[PDB]
RNA sequence: AAACUCCAGUUGACACAAAAUAGACUACGAAAGUGGCUUUAACAUAUCUGAACACACAAUAGCUAAGACCCAAACUGGGAUUAGAUACCCCACUAUGCUUAGCCCUAAACCUCAACAGUUAAAUCAACAAAACUGCUCGCCAGAACACUACGAGCCACAGCUUAAAACUCAAA
C-alpha cells in the first residue's frame, strides 16, 4: 500500500519534536 | 597464518601454459564461493540485506531447477508430427 | 538432596547391586550422574512420603509433587544465573502451574490437600 | 489426432458428422451467423474425448449445454 | 606419470625437479593487486628478499597505476632485477583481485621467469573487521 | 561420525580451500550432513583437521562428492 | 545385564596400581579412528 | 558422566611422555574420575601451529582417555590441563559412544510447495 | 506458485522448440507472457551442456587440455542457429589454437549434443568468439 | 658507510573485536531473538480461554558509572561537487556498536494471519493478499483531520514512555 498516512504521520511527529525542541 | 604453505588454493602449471593455469585456479574459487565472496565483502551488508538477498538466492534457485524440469519434461514430445494432416 | 553414594533410580532394584565392587557402586550412584538423576531421586522421595500410591504417575498429587521439584530445580539454577531471563521465566510459569493445581486440589480432595502441603512444605496463598 | 481419421471415416460410413478439428469460437452458440439463418444443429454430440489437446475440457462440451444438445462422451 | 595440478607436498619423495631444485626450494613472486596499486617482490625459499617492484615505482601515479598495463611494467621490473640475482623458475603468489592480479604475471614472463604455480592468498576473514558501509552510487 | 576420523570427514570438504560442501555435493541427508559438519568444526579447533585445505595424504581417497574441479 | 557387562570391564579399568604399566602399555600401540566412505556405502579401512 | 579427554601433549622422549601421562591420569583420579582406558593415537604434525605456554609446536603426540567423572570435575580438568606445559592443547568432551544412534528408514522427500511457502 | 508466474492454462501443453514449428505459426501471434522464459531456460541448459563437454577429458582430448570457459551461451528465437561465446586468450597464437580446436570439435560436439535425447534436435552452434575482446587484439596485430 | 622515515612488501609474534564454507538447511525459543568450540545447568502446564496497568520479559537507538578499543561510525573537520550542498562522493576522527552493573521499555516488535477446537460438504469467493468456513473465548474498532497531540494520572523515564480527548474545519477520507 501507499505511505500516505505514514507520511502524515511522519511530518506530525518531526514538527511536534522540533517544536519541543525550541521550547 | 598457521597453516602450510602452498597447499590451499595452488594449482601447477603444465607445460608453460600459464593461463590455463589461472583460468582453472579462478574455476576453482568461483567453485568453491570464493570470488563472490571476497566481493561481497568489500562492503558491509546489513544483516536484513543479506537475509533478503539469500531469501532471493534460493528461491530463484529452485524456479530455475524447477522450470528446467518442467522442460525437461515436457521437451520429450518435441519429436515430428507423427499425425501430419490430422 | 539424596547422598551421592545413592544409586540410579533404575540400579537400585537390580539383584545383586549390593556385592558388586565398590568401583561399580560408584559408576551406578548419583556421584557420577547429571543433577537431573538426583531429581527423579527426590520425586520418588517425595512421591512415597506423600502420596498414596507412589506408582500413580497421572494423578493430581503427582503432578503436583513433580512439578515442586522442577521448581526446587530452578531456584538451584537461578542462585547461580542471576541473569537468566529464559529459567526465571520457567519458575514463575511453574509457580502459576502449581498454584493452579494446588488450588483443584483442595477444591476436590482436601485431606490430601493438606498432605501435600506438609509434605512439600508449601503455604498455601489466596490470590489478591 | 491419433484417431481424427478413424473418426471421420466411421461418421461417413454410418452416415452421420464428424467434427475432428479445430474447433472454432461459436460454431454452436452462433451458428446462425456462420452457417445462416436457416441451418440446423445437432440433435446429439458423441464425445470420443472430451478433452482437448491442452487437457482442458473440450468447448463444445460446455457450449453444447449452452444449446440444450444431450451428449455422449468416453 | 599423468600431471597433477596439486602441488607437491614438503616430505614426500617427488620426482619434480627445476635446474636441480625441489619445488620446496624454487624462489616466490609474491603479488599484491589491489584495486589502485599492484605490488610485486620476489624472494627465496629462505624468505631472503631478491627484487621489487610496484606501479608506484614504475613512474605511474593515481589512477594509471590501477591498470594492467602498468601492473605488467612492474612485472618486467621485478624480473629484471630478480633475473640478475640468480632466478629462473619461480612461485607465483597472488593475493587480491585487483587489475594487476593476472597482468602482474604476464609481465614475470616476458622478463624471462618460468612460472611453475600459481598460489591465490587473497584474505578472507572467517567472520573479522566490519567493512566500511555500503556507498550510494 | 567421529571427530578423530579425519579420513572420513576430509571427503567432504575441498582440496583447494577447505571449504565444507554442501548437501547437494556430497548427497548426504539433513541428519548426516548436520553430524559431518559438526564433527569438521569440532576437528578443526581441537586439533586434528586443518581448516583451510583438504590434508594432502587424503586426497586419494575414494571421491564420494559431485563436484569436478580440475581442467 | 548392563551391571554384569560393566562389572567385567571393571577389572581392565586404570588404577593407581597399574597406572604405570598401563601408560607404558599404551605408548607402544597404535589406535587408528581413520577409515573412508565409498559411493556405495562400504568402509575401506586403512593400509595399516 | 562418562567424558572422553582429547591430549595433544609436547612432542617429547618416551619416559618425559610417559610421566606426562601419569601425571594427567593422576589429576584425574584426584577429582574423583575412574579411568576406563588410555589410548595412543600416535605423534604427527599438527594440522596448523599452535603456539603453547610461549612455545611453538608443530608436531604433537595425541592422546585418547576415556574415564567417568562428576559434572563438577570437568570444570577442575579444563583448568588444571591449563598450566600443564607439556600439554598443547586439551578438550573433553561427552564420550561420543554413550549416544546412541537412532535407526533410520532412509531419505524421505520434501514437498516442494513446502520449501518456497517455508 | 511463486511470484514468479506460474498460472498458464496451457501449462500442460508440450513445450515443442524446433525450426518447423516456427514456420507453422500464426503471423499475428506474438509471445505470451511466459513464453520467454522457457527461452531463458533452455538456453541455459543450452549453457549447462556445453560446459560439461569442455571439462570432461572422455569427449576430446585435445578440447580437454585448451581448458576453454564459455563466457555465454543464447539460443535463437528462430531456432535456426546458436550463439556460444568463449573468452579469449591473451596470446594471439594461443588464440589461433583454440578457434581451430573448437571449430573442428564444433561438428561432433553437436552429435554429442544430439547424445541427450532431450536436446536432440539442436541447431548448428555458432562458436563465436567474444568477451576477450576480440578487435582489441586484431587492432595490435596491424 | 651512516642514522632517520609516518610509509610499503615477505616472515614471525599477537585481542575484552567479529564468528567464511556448512546454511540449497528451515531448526530452536513466549516473543525479542538464536548459526565458531567445549562443558555445566537447562527448555512451565495429563482441559481450554484469561490483563495498556498485575507478574516477568522485550531488537536497535539512548541514559548512568567503571573498563576495552581491531574495525566500523552519528556528529565534527578537511577535500571535491553544486546556482546553493550545513547532502549524495573521498579522507580523518569522536559519541556509539563490546564487557560489567544499573536503568530506559520503543520498532514496518510484521506470517501486517489473536488463542483453542473442528470441517473440506455447502455458495468457492467483493478485490488483492495467504483456499473457504464453523464453534468458543478474550482484546479491539465505529467518517476524515485535529492527534504517536493537550490536560489528568503513573513511571529510576525530566527535550521521555504509557493511557488519551475536545473545540474550530471538511464531504469526503
Ligand atoms: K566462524
Ligand atoms: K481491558
Ligand atoms: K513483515
Ligand atoms: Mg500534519
Ligand atoms: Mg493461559
Ligand atoms: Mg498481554
Ligand atoms: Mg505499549
Ligand atoms: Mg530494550
Ligand atoms: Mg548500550
Ligand atoms: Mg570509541
Ligand atoms: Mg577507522
Ligand atoms: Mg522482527
Ligand atoms: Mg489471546
Ligand atoms: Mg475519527
Ligand atoms: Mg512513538
Ligand atoms: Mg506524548
Ligand atoms: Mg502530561
Amino acid at each position: 500500500k501507499n505511505v500516505l498516512k505514514i507520511r502524515r504521520r511522519k511530518m506530525n511527529h518531526h514538527k511536534y519534536r522540533k517544536l519541543v525542541k525550541k521550547t | 597464518a598457521k597453516h602450510l604453505k602452498f597447499i590451499a588454493r595452488t594449482v601447477m602449471v603444465q607445460e608453460g601454459n600459464v593461463e590455463s593455469a589461472y583460468r582453472t585456479l579462478n574455476r576453482i574459487l568461483t567453485m568453491d564461493g570464493l570470488i563472490e565472496d571476497i566481493k561481497h565483502r568489500r562492503y558491509y551488508e546489513k544483516p536484513c540485506r543479506r537475509r533478503q538477498r539469500e531469501s532471493y538466492e534460493r528461491c530463484r534457485r529452485i524456479y530455475n531447477m524447477e522450470m528446467a524440469r518442467k522442460i525437461n519434461f515436457l521437451m520429450r514430445k518435441n519429436r515430428a508430427d507423427p499425425w501430419q494432416g490430422c | 538432596d539424596p547422598p551421592p553414594s545413592t544409586l540410579l533410580k533404575d540400579y537400585q532394584n537390580v539383584p545383586g547391586i549390593e556385592k558388586v565392587d565398590d568401583v561399580v557402586k560408584r559408576l551406578l550412584s548419583l556421584e557420577m550422574a547429571n543433577k537431573k538423576e538426583m531429581l527423579k531421586i527426590k520425586q520418588e522421595q517425595f512421591m512415597k512420603k506423600i502420596v498414596a500410591n507412589p506408582e500413580d504417575t497421572r494423578s493430581l498429587e503427582a503432578r503436583i509433587i513433580a512439578l515442586s521439584v522442577k521448581i526446587r530445580s530452578y531456584e538451584e539454577h537461578l542462585e547461580k544465573h542471576r541473569k537468566d531471563k529464559a529459567h526465571k521465566r520457567y519458575l514463575l510459569m511453574s509457580i502459576d502451574q502449581r498454584k493452579k493445581m494446588l488450588k483443584n486440589l483442595r477444591n476436590t480432595n482436601y485431606d490430601v490437600f493438606e498432605k501435600i502441603c506438609w509434605g512439600l512444605g508449601i503455604e498455601y496463598t489466596f490470590p489478591p | 489426432r491419433q484417431f481424427s481419421y478413424l473418426i471421420e471415416n466411421m461418421a461417413r460410413d454410418c452416415g452421420e458428422y464428424a467434427h475432428t478439428r479445430y474447433f472454432r469460437g461459436g460454431m454452436l452458440t452462433n451458428a446462425r451467423l456462420l452457417f445462416g439463418p436457416t441451418v440446423r444443429l445437432p440433435d446429439l454430440i458423441i464425445f470420443l474425448h472430451t478433452l482437448n489437446n491442452i487437457f482442458e475440457p473440450h468447448v463444445a462440451v460446455r457450449d453444447a449445454a449452452k444449446m440444450n444438445i444431450p451428449t455422449v462422451g468416453i | 606419470t599423468k600431471f597433477s595440478i596439486y602441488p607437491p607436498i614438503p616430505g614426500e619423495e617427488s620426482s619434480l625437479r627445476w635446474a636441480g631444485k625441489k619445488f620446496e626450494e624454487i624462489p616466490i613472486a609474491h603479488i599484491k593487486a589491489s584495486h589502485n596499486n599492484t605490488q610485486i617482490q620476489v624472494v627465496s625459499a629462505s624468505n631472503e628478499p631478491l627484487a621489487f617492484a610496484s606501479c608506484g615505482t614504475e613512474g605511474f601515479r593515481n589512477a594509471k597505476k590501477g591498470t594492467g598495463i602498468a601492473a605488467q611494467t612492474a612485472g618486467i621490473a621485478a624480473a629484471a632485477r630478480a633475473k640478475q640475482k640468480g632466478v629462473i623458475h619461480i612461485r607465483v603468489v597472488v593475493k587480491g583481485l585487483g587489475p594487476g592480479r593476472l597482468s602482474a604475471m604476464h609481465g614475470l614472463i616476458m622478463g624471462g621467469l618460468e612460472v611453475i604455480s600459481i598460489t591465490d592468498n587473497t584474505p578472507i576473514p572467517h567472520x573479522g573487521c566490519r567493512p566500511r558501509k555500503a556507498r550510494k552510487l | 561420525v567421529d571427530y578423530k576420523n579425519v579420513q572420513l570427514l576430509s571427503q567432504f570438504v575441498s582440496p583447494f580451500t577447505g571449504c565444507i560442501y554442501g548437501r547437494h555435493i556430497t548427497g548426504l541427508c539433513g541428519k548426516k550432513q548436520k553430524e559431518i559438519t559438526k564433527a569438521i568444526k569440532r576437528a578443526q579447533i581441537m586439533g586434528f583437521m586443518p581448516v583451510t585445505y583438504k590434508d594432502p595424504a587424503y586426497l586419494k581417497d575414494p571421491k564420494v562428492c559431485n563436484i569436478r574441479y580440475r581442467e | 545385564r548392563e551391571v554384569l557387562q560393566l562389572q567385567e570391564e571393571v577389572k581392565n579399568f586404570i588404577t593407581r596400581e597399574n597406572l604405570e604399566a598401563r601408560v607404558e602399555a599404551a605408548l607402544d600401540s597404535r589406535k587408528n579412528y581413520n577409515w573412508a566412505i565409498t559411493r556405495e556405502g562400504l568402509v575401506v579401512r586403512p593400509q595399516r | 558422566p562418562r567424558y572422553e579427554l582429547a591430549l595433544i601433549l609436547k612432542a617429547m622422549q618416551r619416559p618425559e611422555t610417559a610421566a606426562t601421562l601419569k601425571r594427567t591420569i593422576e589429576a584425574l583420579m584426584d577429582r574423583g574420575a575412574i579411568v576406563r582406558d588410555l589410548e595412543n593415537l600416535g605423534e604427527r604434525a599438527l594440522p596448523y601451529r599452535i603456539s603453547a605456554h610461549s612455545q611453538q609446536h608443530n608436531r604433537g603426540g595425541y592422546f585418547l582417555v576415556d574415564f567417568y567423572a562428576p559434572t563438577a570435575a570437568v570444570e577442575s580438568m579444563v583448568e588444571h590441563l591449563s598450566r600443564d606445559i607439556d600439554v598443547i592443547r586439551g578438550n573433553i568432551v561427552k564420550h561420543p559412544l554413550t549416544q546412541e544412534l537412532k535407526e533410520c528408514e532412509g531419505i524421505v522427500p520434501v514437498p516442494l510447495a513446502e520449501k518456497l511457502y517455508s | 506458485k511463486v511470484w514468479y508466474e506460474s498460472p498458464s492454462l496451457g501449462s500442460h501443453s508440450t513445450y515443442k522448440p524446433s525450426k518447423l514449428e516456427f514456420l507453422m505459426r500464426s503471423t499475428s501471434k506474438k509471445t505470451r507472457k511466459e513464453d520467454h522464459a522457457r527461452l531463458r531456460a533452455l538456453n541455459g541448459l543450452l549453457y549447462k551442456a556445453l560446459t560439461d563437454l569442455l571439462c570432461t577429458p572422455e569427449v576430446s582430448q585435445e578440447l580437454y587440455d585448451l581448458n576453454v570457459e564459455l563466457s555465454k551461451v543464447s539460443l535463437t528465437p528462430d531456432f535456426s542457429a546458436c550463439r556460444a561465446y568463449w573468452k579469449t586468450t591473451l596470446s594471439a597464437e594461443q588464440n589461433a589454437h583454440m578457434e581451430a580446436v573448437l571449430q573442428r570439435s564444433a561438428a561432433h560436439m553437436r552429435h554429442l549434443l544430439m547424445s541427450q535425447q532431450t536436446l536432440r534436435n539442436v541447431p548448428p552452434i555458432v562458436f563465436v568468439q567474444d568477451k576477450g575482446n576480440a578487435a582489441l587484439a586484431e587492432l595490435d596485430q596491424l
